[PDB]
């Protein structure tokens, strides 16, 4: 009953609602998959890397500020607990 | 007195200009111009309030000009990131305090 | 030059007189201009 | 810059080359590419087409391939070809 | 000498957008406002209504 | 930082300001109009103005290219990141 209790919400999309679909899918597996916040990090950035080539940055903290430059409509943005998960695809 | 006298919230009072560089891997003369230009940046947009928003949108631009078109810096109090970057274009410095500043080209 | 109206509100299209296979553009070096030159009209 | 599929390989969908030449031409590169990769030892299949070129069609044709690239060239009637394979464009002007 | 027609192809670029976002503020859900001390205060009173 | 260089020009033959034209023009040139297709027309056209036509550049961040090219009227050089390479055919 924990993936009902987590609810992430993503603040901010700017992907396809499939896509997105399968990006909380993807979290709620890798927080629980992960043993530390780093761990978490990597794990997202291989699977997406998996899923679809090219150059993925993600990074996740309790408290961050993030301007960066994303190839259009390959940046989601989901906040679960205190943990931000953000993905930006750059060319 | 000395390091006994002082404590955490004394040692952040006391200095706010100390600047401390974790990691580097970018080369040090470039270093040197990114990081006169991200201290003075921040100062100036700090405001009355320090906003991650606002510190972001006038490095992202100044950086942009200076070096290279795609160029992406993010800041956080805490956070766990994986980036894939250039040979030496990814610089890592955190300011005193809970400021960590990261600035990468892509 | 006239345009022919697909049935059921199609994206309309149009016959030309011009051959298509014929090149797009046509361009010769002018030693007198000393610059490449492109003439659009063929 | 409408780009159009032909043949399995993406392309401009107005051809500068002629349709026979062209056909050709990017059955050959599909070809090479099956059986040498870009990412490893691309230099030798560019080379591979523009030897191969010469055989088949008029002589001093120039091959240039690359992910991510921006050119202007001055090429005979109908010699010029360009096309997109996967995430790799191809452009080839015959002088 | 056979007719010469130039042609200019560049591969097309990957567009490149650049948007800055703060995550300072605690997790909160999307329907309410962090910031706005009016959309918290009603959330907290209603999760204590057990 | 343009650590290796193809150079193919002539050397005291009064044609030397060609090579002298190329790496000047490429730098001008690429800060200014900071697009792909723009830097291969603008030193197209300079380098046809002075030394005559059938010249062709192509300038791309990163490819892979063969192409036949006049004896001695080829240079290839990396002006910053890009990488512009520029040859007289025909």
């Amino acid at each position: 009953s924990h993936l009902d209790k987590v609810q992430p919400v993503i603040k901010n999309s700017d992907m396809s609602v499939e896509m997105q679909k399968e990006v909380e899918e993807v979290a709620k597996k890798a927080i629980d998959y992960c043993n530390t916040d780093k761990e978490i990090a990597t794990f997202i950035k291989d699977d997406f890397r998996s899923r679809y080539h090219g150059t993925w940055h993600c990074i996740v903290g309790r408290n961050f500020g993030s301007f960066v430059t994303f190839e259009r409509s390959y940046y989601i943005y989901l906040y679960v607990g205190q943990l931000a998960i953000l993905l930006f695809k750059t060319g | 007195k000395a390091v006994t006298d002082m404590d955490i919230n004394e040692l952040r009072k006391l200095m706010i200009g100390k600047a401390i560089i974790n990691s580097s891997d970018m080369q040090g003369d470039l270093l040197q111009e990114a990081q006169d230009v991200i201290q003075s940046g921040i100062e100036n947009n700090s405001a009355p309030v320090l906003n991650i928003e606002a510190a972001c949108k006038y490095i992202k631009e100044n950086l942009d000009k200076k070096f290279g078109p795609t160029w992406q810096c993010i800041i956080g109090e805490g956070y766990a990131y994986d980036v894939t970057v250039q040979n030496n274009t990814l610089l890592f410095m955190f300011y005193n305090g809970n400021l960590a500043v990261l600035i990468f080209k892509s | 030059l006239t345009a022919q109206e697909l049935n059921e509100d199609m994206p309309s299209k149009m016959l030309e007189p011009k051959n298509p296979q014929a090149p797009k553009n046509i361009t010769v070096y002018d030693y007198y201009t000393r610059k490449f030159k492109t003439d659009e009209l063929v | 810059q409408q780009y159009k599929t032909f043949m399995g390989a993406r392309v401009l969908w107005p051809p500068e080359c002629a349709d026979d030449i062209l056909e050709g031409a990017i059955r050959e590169t599909q070809d090479a590419l099956k059986k040498f990769e870009i990412a490893r030892e691309g230099q030798k299949i560019a080379e591979h087409l523009k030897k191969y070129m010469d055989d088949h069609f008029d002589p001093y044709w120039h091959v240039f391939f690359g992910k991510n690239f921006g050119c202007q060239a001055v090429h005979n009637k109908n010699r010029f070809i360009y096309f997109y394979i996967e995430k790799t464009a191809f452009l080839m002007y015959q002088t | 000498i056979a007719e010469l027609s130039e042609h200019s192809v560049n591969t097309e670029r990957v567009k490149t957008g650049d948007r800055g976002m703060s995550h300072k503020e605690g997790g909160w859900p999307g329907n309410v406002d962090p910031n706005e001390a009016q959309e918290t205060g009603r959330f907290k009173k209603r999760i204590e209504k057990s | 930082h343009a650590n290796e260089q193809i150079i193919d020009m002539p050397e005291n033959s009064e044609m030397k300001s060609m090579k002298n034209d190329a790496f000047s023009q490429a730098k001008f040139a690429v800060e200014n109009y900071k697009f792909e297709n723009k830097i291969s027309s603008h030193i197209k056209k300079f380098f046809d103005e002075k030394y005559g036509p059938n010249w062709h550049c192509v300038v791309g961040k990163h490819f892979n290219a063969y192409v036949s090219y006049d004896s001695k009227n080829f240079i290839f050089f990396y002006e910053g990141q890009l990488a512009i390479l520029l040859y007289r055919k025909g």
